[PDB]
RNA sequence: UUUCUCCCAGUACGAAAGGACAAGAGAAAUAGAGCCACC
RNA sequence: AACUGU
């Protein structure tokens, strides 16, 4: 079957600059692991993330139906959602300047989540 | 269908394609995916679904009818489709 | 339930968003073939003067058993290249998003809370 | 005896057998999860199984605010803030993707719904999701929290201070003058608690429904 | 054990580290004044001999050492 | 500077080794990142932002490198 | 009742570039006929 | 401009 060990041997024969893997617990209502990837250049970021979904529809996952590609349109981040991970593609760049690896290690105390405000609806007259 | 009087209703109409869930032996009770035209406690007419899809379902059927009387086989009191959860069974969990 | 008008509160750090403004919000458009948004449809917000897409978080219409009725109306912003417009969300977001049918990984990545 | 309101029949036209065959499933099902018992304003912890994710189950807590339905199709809200947003959740006590049900706190409130929450102080409704459960007395009846909630300003999604509503939980003293619950007080429609028209007497067929619960078991 | 061999490996592993500037790097050479290293530089400082001969080095007595040669007496007798 | 300097190296080092125990992760960017949010932040920091630094290393530390897998 | 996506399949075809059918599945939308377990 | 079944 496809599954988590099979995948990030596949990120490393297409040569993922970085890989990061985050599991969940149960308690939360997401998904068991959170996979964040980079690719030096948006072609090569096109080419990985659909090497893992040729391979991943030919791993078995017959059961399973076929994984759409999201963010292909994007030149810089790239996700594909599977059954039981899902892996966010992107650049070194654009990787640093999200920090998605702080959101998952630090659940709701990364520093950015701070930095978010408020706004206001009030009568004009 | 109900007649709503002046306004209207009280036609004939058909449901099609409507799937049986469940049926209960001893007190013959079908249980019919979907909503059935009328109001509760109204007799409807029931047949065979004439979808071209289903053109032959009645071979693996009883075919004439289910005959009680001849008693090949006692059916359960309850009758579940393989998808339908019975109760009593174990908490369903989505793994 | 976004429709008309339905003054909305722009959970994302945007600058645009993040900014305090005076003009209530009424938004323009809703990307889906029905008239209202709901949580996970894309919807067109002016916001500083300027349009922006947003995608639904939150509503405060009634919806279906077993799921929590939230009491604001939060969307988060999602550029045209599809990343989020903001890198993070601060209200708690519903985890349904990932099964609703669409593009809702990354904004899903940005979320740092989960209900 | 605690009888749940999910077995007690409402009037009307429906077959009786259709009650006992949903309560021969809703006593089966019960075998299977265990439904404690509680009241609206009781704060609750349930587990359910999560469909959106893969093999994961999750606790939400909440103050239990609202009882609906009858039978198999019976469901229960509890409320509670969390990261400061009010959510409620109406849990579905026979649904099969409920794991497990546990009452954090067993307790009353002064009003059997308790919508009004959401126009009271965010304080009232905000409860500790990890609050661990506080201990019980078997014999004895739920503890009734007495404690009237402030409301925020009168633009409410509904008009409690009416007679129709009857809220005893608010206070409307703080916030309503006298003369505002007058103005009120001209839906007061005083022969409806005189009519007898409207009255539905269960008492005979919640004793009845108590043997037939406990034979099951 | 060479101590020799683990003064010169010592040297080696502190003259791997760029940051610090090697203008003095003696077996006598010190640490917060000859190398100023701030509290965090002398960490990574031990890390790198730490990474080297087996780590197991507990920093309540490997602040003190403030040199190479005093470390390798404190691993020398450790080994 | 810190309340126990002592907790650094000892900190430090761990993560260190989980980056070598760490395997799906790529553990080039791992070491680079790790290297930076000690020079990033242990430069300047007073006792108590560097007790809520230091304590969520610590965990980090002693949780399976935080989760990181 | 209509539309979109998927599948078939990066296959057939084609030097490459590029790129299908039909059959099947899932989503919606509207129209029509209904329904009240839930909201 | 808000307000409300306009």
């Amino acid at each position: 079957k496809f599954d988590i060990d099979m995948l990030v041997s596949l990120l490393r024969q297409e040569n993922a600059r970085d890989i990061c893997v985050i599991q969940v617990p149960p308690e939360m209502r997401y998904t068991d692991y959170f996979v964040i990837g980079s690719g030096t250049s948006t072609r090569h970021l096109h080419a990985m993330v659909h090497y893992l979904v040729k391979m991943y529809k030919h791993l078995k996952c017959r059961s399973d139906p076929y994984v759409k590609i999201e963010g292909k349109d994007a030149d810089d981040w790239l996700c594909v959602d599977f059954g039981s991970m899902v892996i966010h593609l992107m650049l070194p760049e654009t990787r640093e300047t999200y920090e998605l690896e702080k959101l998952w290690t630090l659940r709701s105390f990364d520093d950015q989540l701070a930095q978010i405000a408020a706004e206001t609806l009030p009568e004009d007259f | 269908t109900i007649g709503k009087g002046f306004q209207m209703g009280n036609q004939n109409r058909t449901v099609y394609g409507l799937k049986v869930w469940r049926v209960n032996t001893k007190h013959n009770i079908i249980y019919v995916n979907g909503s059935v035209p009328g109001h509760k406690n109204c007799l409807v007419k029931i047949k065979d679904s004439t979808l071209p899809a289903y053109k032959d379902s009645c071979k693996n059927l009883p075919f004439p009818t289910y005959f009680p009387d001849g008693d090949e086989e006692e059916l359960p009191e309850d009758l579940f489709d393989e998808s339908v959860w019975q109760p009593s069974e174990p908490s369903i969990t989505f793994a | 339930a976004v429709q008309k008008m339905t003054r909305v509160r722009v959970v994302d750090n945007s600058a645009l968003g993040s900014t305090p403004y005076h003009r209530p919000p009424r938004c323009i458009h809703v990307y889906n073939k029905s008239g209202v948004g709901k949580v996970g449809d894309q919807i067109l917000l002016a916001i500083r003067g300027q349009k922006k897409k947003a995608l639904i978080v939150g509503h405060r219409m009634p919806g279906s058993r077993m799921t929590p009725k939230f009491d604001s109306n939060n969307v988060v912003l999602i550029e045209d290249n599809g990343n989020p417009v903001g890198t993070r969300i601060k209200i708690p977001i519903p985890t349904s998003l990932r099964r609703r049918e669409g593009e809702y990984s990354k904004v899903l990545a940005i979320a740092q809370n989960f209900v | 005896r605690f009888l749940s309101p999910e077995f007690i029949p409402p009037r009307g036209r429906t077959n009786p057998l259709k009650f006992k065959i949903e309560r021969k499933d809703m006593l089966d099902r019960r075998k299977v999860l265990p439904i404690p018992e509680f009241y609206v304003g009781s704060i609750l912890r349930v587990t359910t199984a999560d469909p959106y994710a893969s093999g994961k189950t999750s606790q939400f807590l909440g103050i239990c605010i609202k009882r609906s339905g009858n039978g198999l199709g019976a469901t229960f809200t509890l409320r509670n803030t969390i990261e400061g947003q009010g959510v409620e959740i109406c849990f579905e006590l026979y649904n099969p993707r409920i794991q497990e049900i546990q009452v954090v706190k067993l307790e009353k409130r002064l009003d059997d719904n308790l919508l009004y929450l959401r126009d009271a102080l965010p304080e009232y409704s905000t409860f500790d999701v990890n609050m661990k459960p506080v201990p019980q007395e078997a014999c004895q009846e739920v503890p009734v929290n007495k404690l009237k909630v402030k409301m925020k300003p009168k633009p409410w999604s509904k008009r409690w201070e009416r007679p129709n509503f009857n809220i005893k939980g608010i206070r409307f003293d703080l916030a309503l003058t006298e003369e505002q619950m007058k103005e009120a007080q001209k839906w007061n429609k005083p022969w409806i608690e005189f009519d007898m028209m409207r009255e539905y007497d269960t008492s005979k067929i919640e004793a009845a429904l108590w043997e037939e619960i406990e034979a099951s078991k | 054990l060479t101590l020799d061999g683990i003064k010169d490996r010592v040297l080696y592993v502190l003259k791997l580290y760029d940051k610090i500037d090697p203008e003095k790097l003696s077996v006598n050479s010190h640490f917060m004044k000859d190398l100023g290293l701030d509290s965090l530089d002398q960490v990574e400082i031990i890390m790198a001999m730490e990474d080297e001969f087996g780590f197991e080095i507990p920093d309540i007595d490997a602040e003190k050492l403030m040199c190479p040669q005093e470390i390798v007496d404190y691993i020398a007798d450790k080994k | 500077a810190p309340w126990s300097r002592e907790a650094v190296l000892c900190l430090y080092r761990a993560l260190l080794r989980q980056g070598r125990e760490l395997r799906y992760t790529d553990r080039d960017f791992y070491f680079a990142s790790i290297r930076r949010e000690f020079r990033k932040n242990q430069k300047l920091e007073n006792l108590e932002a560097r007790e809520k630094q230091l304590e969520k290393g610590l965990v980090f530390l002693h949780s399976k490198l935080g989760g990181l897998i």
